[PDB]
RNA sequence: UAAGGAACUCGGCAAAAUGACCCCGUAACUUCGGGAGAAGGGGUGCUCUAUUAGGGUGCAAGCCCGAGAGAGCCGCAGUGA
RNA sequence: CGGUAUCUAACCAGAAAGCCACGGCUAACUACGUGCCAGCAGCCGCGGUAAUACGUAGGUGGCAAGCGUUGUCCGGAUUUAU
RNA sequence: AAAGAGAGUUUGAUCCUGGCUCAGGACGAACGCUGGCGGCGUGCCUAAUACAUGCAAGUCGAACGAACGGAGGUCCAAAGUUAGUGGCGGACGGGUGAGUAACACGUGGGCAACCUGCCUGUAAGUUGGGGAUAACUCCGGGAAACCGGGGCUAAUACCGAAUGAUAGAGUGUGGCGCAUGCCACGCUCUUGAAAGAUGGUUUCGGCUAUCGCUUACAGAUGGGCCCGCGGUGCAUUAGCUAGUUGGUAGGGUAAUGGCCUACCAAGGCAACGAUGCAUAGCCGACCUGAGAGGGUGAUCGGCCACACUGGGACUGAGACACGGCCCAGACUCCUACGGGAGGCAGCAGUAGGGAAUCUUCCGCAAUGGACGAAAGUCUGACGGAGCAACGC
């Protein structure tokens, strides 16, 4: 469950490293996005010499929330941090590797490159 | 410690010093105590070598190579070893 | 590794090391058990303490251990009684 | 048998246990000029038991290494 | 009070958070006194060594004061309110 | 290495010379073209109509399968002076 | 015996002072024009940047597993010249100069405070037992690196015993020193060893040769530690330090030592430059100079440090180990998504940076290394060839 104004840390190589919400895409009044759903968003804090800049508007995914999704054979899947990867234009990221488990729902959102690069798909 | 034979000189062309040295060092680099040299361009061998510290390092135990082995057979030191062993 | 050689050293080598480590411990258990012995009371302590020298000696025959260390344990061991 | 390195210097610390400092000072020629200069270093020596007072020239000799910094034993104190 | 954490609002209003004792450590500036409890951290329970090491009291009998260390023991949590 | 070094015979002036510089420092000058332009240059500085300093031609000087330019160090520098 | 060259330029002309410029020599040099040969040498100075491809460390059948001719049964065939466990070597040889201002290096000593496989010499011995295990063969997990279980067998593989200490203690005698202590010898008790393989003879038992294995003592060799002196810029870098300074006991190492621990005292270094910042491998040596000095560390030789970055230990006489192992980190690659593999500052070679630097060659013939009794195998060390007027 996140909505404007939430952060959460970018699990990729980009140069960003910790990114806050501005808006939840999908209709007029959505005012929620959990696994597998893409949001715009700024960078509060970056690594020195990375790719991405503080200051600058991305759009990023959710591969992870503390408030998982629940599958259709009434299982359950909660993590214990918000995680975020910064995508380009299409589905691709826009950093080199992912770091720690991701959701298997982005194999069902067609994150096939996101979804290679992770060391675990859970 | 092996009475060794080191080359120097030139291209095609080239000069050795009898010498002592040990095993594990390069053969022209760290070396003990010279004590013959040794040319192969002239028909007849010129080989001039000390004959009394060679007797001291084979006493010692400076096992020799091949060719030296055979230079001091020819100069003597080897049968004279041989006499001193056995008196 | 990528030598035909190292492979067959790496080998020897655990079993050495578990060779070598076994007999280590016992060593070390018998010499603990003698000092034990030898700061309280007094017991049997020199009775323990002959085969404790063994237990040097025979190790310095082995290789896992040099002669001076044999004989400087013994010694410092030795004036506890 | 061989021999020790002796030096005979004056004590300047002796407030340590069972040890002392010791100045030693000789001349040099300088590098480019040839002139005398004194030059003196300090060097610590063993007593058998706090014998050398301040201010008394010593005659100490070298040694095994007895301390983390202790290279000397003092050999006899010439006077006061 | 789930997830978020000022997005509320004229304005973080109200509420929430810190809070005791011991130790480490502490900036720009300065009227040289300060700033300073700056900031930022670590330790607190019970049992045995143990009528302690040592102190106050008294002629002695006895009675009060109690820091460091070790070994351990129990909880999510030891200035457990 | 290797038919390698080397040696033996026959033919051939034939198949084999370039770079920098020339007012003084520093060895070595004439003509043409240009006219404070084109340009040269380590310094003194040359170029405004008679240019031994600019470009070319002839000549001369140095070196030579090399010759010039640049970068770094020492000398000249007694310009850190014992 | 050696023993040093100046010129232009401030002025209307001078003489001093003073700076600037030039005439010489040398490069791991580069660029431009040009270009015949031979001999001897040199060639990533920048990115210790990243690496395709091939080769650089293996060897012993004298300790345990081959085809043929061919005993024997017109058909198959017994005995006779060729994988792995184990031993030695991989710590040598080869490459880089990142780091390091310190016992790293040079020079001169000390160790009565030390170690050392192989090599040499000498004195003794190699006497008796046991339980296994690879290899091999079945059962499974397997995508694959490879994992487990059951059974079977050798040794110079492993582990006890007989005996043997100049190993520990206790003592004595004599001679001695540089304080701690050193040397010769004697006495009693307690511990510690081994392995056999290729032949000869003899009777066949025995005996014996060579190579082997265990212990001790010397030599030689290679290392370890300590110390005096010596080689840089900044004070617009003045205080630094607390296992620090010393002692009492202990632990540890081949050895001394706060190397490490507990206790006790508050010490120690510094204007003779402590501490800090910056640069830098050190020397023999190279260039220049009349010399004193100044600059540099190309080639070669000696020492030191490093091996993608950081940490650790095992085996071993010797490593905290370039082409060995474990963990973390970045990068490259394979995956069936569970997990695996790699390190050219080795020889050639590719990309990038540069103003700038070479063949993906031949051979163990010579010298030297490792293994073996020897033949012999390996050796990008090395001996040679190719390219570049780069130098004489
Ligand atoms: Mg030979
Ligand atoms: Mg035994
Ligand atoms: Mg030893
Ligand atoms: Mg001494
Ligand atoms: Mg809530
Ligand atoms: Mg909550
Ligand atoms: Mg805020
Ligand atoms: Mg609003
Ligand atoms: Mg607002
Ligand atoms: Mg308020
Ligand atoms: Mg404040
Ligand atoms: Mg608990
Ligand atoms: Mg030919
Ligand atoms: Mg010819
Ligand atoms: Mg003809
Ligand atoms: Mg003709
Ligand atoms: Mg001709
Ligand atoms: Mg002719
Ligand atoms: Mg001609
Ligand atoms: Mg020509
Ligand atoms: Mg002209
Ligand atoms: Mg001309
Ligand atoms: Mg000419
Ligand atoms: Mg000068
Ligand atoms: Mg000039
Ligand atoms: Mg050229
Ligand atoms: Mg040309
Ligand atoms: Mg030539
Ligand atoms: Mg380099
Ligand atoms: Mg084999
Ligand atoms: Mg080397
Ligand atoms: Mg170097
Ligand atoms: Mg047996
Ligand atoms: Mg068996
Ligand atoms: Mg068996
Ligand atoms: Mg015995
Ligand atoms: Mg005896
Ligand atoms: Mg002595
Ligand atoms: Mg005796
Ligand atoms: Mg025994
Ligand atoms: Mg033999
Ligand atoms: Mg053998
Ligand atoms: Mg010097
Ligand atoms: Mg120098
Ligand atoms: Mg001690
Ligand atoms: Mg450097
Ligand atoms: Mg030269
Ligand atoms: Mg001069
Ligand atoms: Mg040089
Ligand atoms: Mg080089
Ligand atoms: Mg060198
Ligand atoms: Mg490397
Ligand atoms: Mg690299
Ligand atoms: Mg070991
Ligand atoms: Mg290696
Ligand atoms: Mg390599
Ligand atoms: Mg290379
Ligand atoms: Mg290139
Ligand atoms: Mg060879
Ligand atoms: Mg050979
Ligand atoms: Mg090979
Ligand atoms: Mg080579
Ligand atoms: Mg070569
Ligand atoms: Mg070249
Ligand atoms: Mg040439």
């Amino acid at each position: 469950m996140i909505q404007q104004e939430s952060r959460m840390k970018v699990a990729d190589n980009s140069g960003a490293r910790e990114v806050l919400t501005i808006k939840v895409l999908g209709g007029s009044g959505r005012k929620t996005a959990n696994i597998g759903d893409v949001v715009v968003c700024t960078v509060k804090q970056a690594t020195p010499g990375g790719v991405v800049k503080k200051g600058e508007v991305v759009k990023a995914v959710i591969v992870r929330t503390k408030s998982g999704a629940r599958r259709q054979d009434g299982s359950y899947i909660k993590f214990d941090e918000n995680a975020c990867v910064i995508i380009r234009d299409d589905k691709s990221p826009r950093g080199t590797r992912i770091f720690g488990p991701v959701a298997r729902e982005l194999r069902e959102n067609n994150f096939m490159k996101i979804v290679s690069l992770a060391p675990e798909v859970l | 410690v092996k009475i060794r034979l080191k080359r120097m000189g030139s291209k095609k062309k080239p000069f050795y010093r009898i010498v002592v040295a040990d095993s594990r060092f390069p053969r022209d680099g760290r070396s003990i105590e010279t004590i013959g040299t040794y040319n192969p361009l002239l028909d007849p061998v010129e080989v001039k070598i000390d004959e009394e510290a060679t007797l001291k390092w084979m006493h010692n135990g400076a096992k020799p190579s091949d060719t030296v082995r055979n230079l001091l057979s020819r100069e003597g030191i080897m049968e004279k070893f041989h006499n001193q062993k056995l008196g | 590794p990528n030598i035909k050689s190292a492979i067959k050293r790496v080998k020897t080598a655990e079993t050495r090391n578990s060779r070598n480590a076994s007999q280590r411990s016992a060593m070390r258990t018998a010499i603990k058990k003698f000092d034990e012995a030898a700061a309280n009371n007094a017991d049997n302590a020199k009775d323990l303490y002959v085969e404790a020298s063994k237990k040097l000696d025979s190790a310095v025959s082995k290789g896992l251990i040099h002669k001076n260390n044999a004989a400087r344990n013994k010694s410092r061991l030795a004036a506890k009684l | 048998r061989n021999q020790r390195k002796v030096y005979t210097g004056r004590v300047v610390s002796d407030k340590m246990d069972k040890t002392i400092t010791v100045v030693v000072e000789t001349y040099k020629k300088h590098g480019l000029y040839g002139k005398r200069v004194k030059y003196s270093k300090k060097f610590k020596a063993h007593d058998e038991n706090n014998i050398a007072k301040t201010g008394d020239v010593v005659r100490i000799s070298e040694t095994r290494p007895l301390s983390a910094t202790k290279h000397f034993r003092l050999l006899e104190v010439v006077e006061e």
